[PDB]
This record gives structure tokens, C-alpha cells and sequence, in this order.
């Protein structure tokens, strides 16, 4: 899906440092609001997880002797 | 009398059991 | 299916038809089992017996929890100490695990298996050997 | 008291994900889905991401003091029907 | 709605779910002692002993 | 519903990073109020739970031999 | 009641990010207070209570062998 | 009595968002207190109480078998 | 990966000092949000699990008399 | 006598076991 790949770009930008807070030229100025990390993490898990593309969770493990 | 009163504060104004023989009480639901 | 006259004393006086209960009262056709007195409370406690046996089976079986962000096979090879060569963990030894500081490592905790049970189906067998009329003993 | 013991005993644990409840039975409990039926056989050790979350539900005690308060209404009932109270109860 | 008692269940619950299970206060709490000794002072009262009377 | 989908981009434009929390503009300017995730999250899950569309949670686990 | 959809508007307008809170134009400006969302789901759900358009709401469950 | 109408009106515009914290014209400036919405539901609730207009408040529950 | 070299460039730039979280130029002025050094060190991590280039990590121990 | 009927609060209702001899309950399933 277009959302996910534009998710993984934003925790890209903003572990990097490119996500922009504020932004002003002369009068004009502009300014978007910020989440946390872990609700993004959170976002791309269940997104990923809608998909289906890969499989990167399993069952709870199990024990012999 | 009690026994034949509403109760304490009224808890047994609903128990009005039925006064009837031992086959009308056995016989409609015997098997 | 057929329904069959068969009258209770032949014409000589025999019996032929042989009927034994106790009356309860005036007229009564038919006598009534022992069990009226005590049966939804038998059949209560078999379900809850059984309810007890399963949550306690439900609870017993999960012994720990993991929690990590990386993929669950990894996840268990570098903690819970599985093979990958979901995946079955060998019982042989004893493991110390290595976490990061986003792993952990839970091992649950469970209620008593038998938390006052037992004093309750106490109370519930004096009630119904009470009304069978065995004894509590001979009963439970 | 009887159902209400039932009912308390009933619920073992808890589930809460904001995944499906599907793909939550899936991950955590077990189920296979080739609401879900989870076999018994074995012990097992879910894996849970940051969202997830297992609890293990604990309840009250099954026969709190009702014996007791038993005791004495039985022993109220025996004095006014005139048998002893333990052959009554 | 009418619920099943047959079986043992594993809900599960969004973040804005809860479920709580209720915890009670013992049943007799003390209230045998107190009417074992109000059932004396009855007995002493009226003459019979507090066996035969209790 | 059209809420549904207004919810949805309002959540997707805050994940990314463009919702917008302040419009300035020589004289003009304009000043929104802010929403948490978590309570966002309930709203769709609660919109998406009343137009029943489709079926995303279901009834407790049952156990056997 | 007109006080209903009123309510419901405000409440989706502060989830998708259309409450404001300050306008200003040059001299003029205005500021209004703001509020949280549990108490206007609170405010909504016993508003629907009182209008009994609706019956969302019933009484406890009971059990059966 | 009057003082309930108002009390309401104000309830309402506090949820919806029309209660005015700062109001701001040139030179002219004025700033008005802000108050809870709790304490604002007990007031409304006394005050409708001692009015007895209707009941809303009854006595405690009984039981019986 | 080409995450990888960015990331740990970044922190190294988080460490040393040299992390810009404002720029202004007169007129022009541009701010970046700011995120926690463990959050950018799991993220390395994990991307490292991910790519697999090298083994970190390994199982728990054993012992014997 | 409750012992047919519903229960305390109809929690017998679902409780209706077939009658039955015992050739008809041991047989099919006997093996």
C-alpha cells in the first residue's frame, strides 16, 4: 500500500533529523504538529500487518525433551 | 403470622407457590 | 409402537402386575425420584467442576512472555534459545538469556490452583448427601 | 454464591492488541485458523510486540466464610424445627 | 443477552475495553461471634442453657 | 459514512507530519486545537464499529483436547 | 434536540482538526477556551440519554446452563 | 429560575466551543477567567435541585426475591 | 543498506554536537524536530538485525560441572 | 417440583436430556 511506504519515509526523516516543525519566510510561516516515536512504530506495525506482504509474526513456541 | 405475609421489608411478595395435589405438581412434568 | 392391556390381578386373584412405591400423599398415581430434591444443585456443581478444570489447565499452560520489536524467529533464537535449523525449544539445561534494552523476558504467575474449592464442594456434598440420605462420607 | 463462582471462574485471561482478533488469537493464544479453538496439549510462550498484552485473570476466593454463615442458619433451622443440628446438616 | 456457562473463555479487548472481575468481603465476618454472644445473654435471660438454646 | 474516510486522512496527515497546528500570514493568522492519537484511533474504531461494513473483532477463545 | 447535532459536529470537527482556538486580523482578535474530549463524549452520550431518540444502552447480562 | 437558563447556555457554549477566554480590538483588551467543566455540572445540578422544576434524584434501590 | 550509513551518521552528529535543530537566515527560518538517543539506537539495532551484514547477537548460555 | 421445570433463574432451560432406554443411549456409541 502507498501508505506504508510513505510511513517508513516519515521514521526515516524524523530518526535522521529532516522532519520539519516550523517553517517561515518573511510574514508567512507555518507550523505542524509532532508525534512520538513509538505510535509511528506502532502505525507501520499494524499497516504492515493489514498488508500482508511478509509475514514477520508467529505462533508462541513449544517445548520437548 | 409470618409465613403467610409479604416478609421482612417484602422480599417474599413474589413467592406465591401454587396449592395443588402431588399429581398436579409431579404428573405434567414426569419424563 | 403398541400399547398392551395387562390387568393387575387375574380372575382367580393372583397378581399378575406388581407396583411398589411409597405414597407422599392422598392420591398419587405414580411416586417421585429422590433426586427432585437435589438436582439442579448436582448439575451446578458438575459445571463448575469442570469450569474449575479447565481455567486451571488454561492458566497452567502459559509459563512465560516475550517482548521484543525484531522478528519472532529471532526473537526466540536469541532469547527463548530455539533452532531455526514455531520453532521447538529443547528442555535440556539451564539458559541465561542476553536482552537488549528493548527485549524482556516475563515468566508469569498464577492463582492457587485450588483457592477454597475444596470447602465449597465441602458444602455442596453435605447438601446433597442431605437430601439422598447417605451419609457425607460414604458419598463424597 | 454457586453461580457466581461459576462465572468468576469461568474467564482464565485476557487478550488486549489492537491488531484483529483473529490475527491476536493467532500471535498470542495459539489458535490456528486453517470464535478460534485453542488445543491444551503443551505449554506455551507467546511473543508480544510493544501494542500487545497478556494477563492472567486471578479471582476471589471460591468459598469465602459462606461455610461459616451456613453453619449458623443451619444450626437457626435445626433449633426451630427441633432436630439436631448434625443431623440436619 | 443470555450467556453460555459451558467452557472457559479468552476475551479480547481494544484499548478502550475493560473487564473487571468483582471481589467480595467474607461472607460472615465476625457475625458468628456476635450472635454467639447475644445468644448467651438471650439463654441467661430466659432460663434454658446456651446449648440447648443455640 | 464520509466520516469514516475524513477520520481515516485526518489520522494518515498526522502519522506523515502534515497536520497543520498554526496558519500565519502578514496580519492574518489562525490557530487550530490539537487531538491526541489515542483518542483518534477510538474514534475511528468506534466509526468503523457502528457502519459495520466489515468485521474486525469477534467473541472469546474456547479450548479443547 | 438541536443541542445533539450541534455536539456531534463540534466532536468531529476537534477529531479531524477544525477547531479553533485563537483568530486574529490585524487588530482584532479573539480567543476562545478549549475543552476535552471525554467530557464531550460524556456530554453527547447523556444528552442521547435524555433524548431517547435511540436505546443504546441495556441492562446486565445473565447466564444459563 | 433565570439563573439556570444561563447556566445552561453556558454549558452549552463551553462544549461547543464558543466561550470567549480574551477578546482583543487596538488598544482595548479584556481577559475573563476560565472555569471547570465539573464544577459547572455541580452547579447546574444544585441549582436545579433547589429549583424542583422536576426529579432526578431518587431514593435508594430494594430487594426481593 | 543505505539507511544504515545515515543513521549512524546521525548519530555520530547527535554525539559529537553538530545536530541542528534550528536554522534562520533573516527573514528565512527553519526548525527540526528533535528525537531520544536510545530510540535512534534501537533503530539502529534492529536495522542491523534486519540487514543481516554481520551476527551481534547470540543465544543464552550454558553450563556444566 | 423444580426438578422439571426452568430452574431458579431459568438456568436449567437448556437442560433437556432425551428419554430414552439404555440400548438407545449405549449402542451408537458403544465401540
Amino acid at each position: 500500500q502507498e501508505e506504508l511506504a510513505a510511513a517508513r519515509a516519515a521514521l526515516h526523516d524524523l530518526m535522521t533529523g529532516k522532519r520539519v516543525a516550523t517553517v517561515q519566510k518573511d510574514g508567512r510561516r507555518v507550523e505542524f504538529t509532532a508525534t512520538s516515536v513509538s505510535d509511528l512504530k506502532k502505525y507501520i506495525a499494524e499497516l504492515e500487518v493489514q498488508t500482508g506482504m511478509t509475514q514477520r509474526r508467529r505462533g508462541p513456541a513449544g517445548f520437548y525433551v | 403470622y409470618h409465613g403467610g405475609g409479604s416478609g421482612f421489608g417484602g422480599q417474599l411478595r413474589s413467592w406465591n407457590p401454587p396449592s395443588e395435589s402431588v399429581d398436579a405438581a409431579l404428573l405434567p412434568n414426569f419424563t | 409402537q403398541k400399547w398392551t392391556w395387562i390387568p393387575r390381578e387375574l380372575p382367580g386373584g393372583r397378581a399378575s402386575f406388581i407396583h411398589v412405591f411409597e405414597p407422599v400423599e392422598d392420591g398419587q398415581t405414580r411416586g417421585a425420584n429422590v433426586f427432585y430434591s437435589v438436582m439442579e444443585q448436582m448439575k451446578m456443581l458438575d459445571t463448575l467442576q469442570n469450569t474449575q478444570l479447565q481455567s486451571a489447565i488454561v492458566k497452567a499452560m502459559y509459563a512465560a512472555t516475550i517482548e521484543s520489536e525484531l522478528d519472532t524467529q529471532s526473537a526466540m533464537d536469541f532469547i527463548l534459545g530455539a533452532n531455526s535449523q514455531a520453532a521447538p525449544v529443547r528442555l535440556g539445561g539451564a539458559k541465561v538469556p542476553h536482552l537488549m534494552p528493548g527485549d524482556s523476558l516475563n515468566l508469569q504467575t498464577a492463582q492457587d490452583t485450588d483457592n477454597g474449592y475444596s470447602v465449597f464442594e465441602q458444602s455442596l456434598l453435605r447438601y446433597i448427601a442431605a437430601g439422598l440420605g447417605v451419609s457425607y462420607e460414604q458419598l463424597s
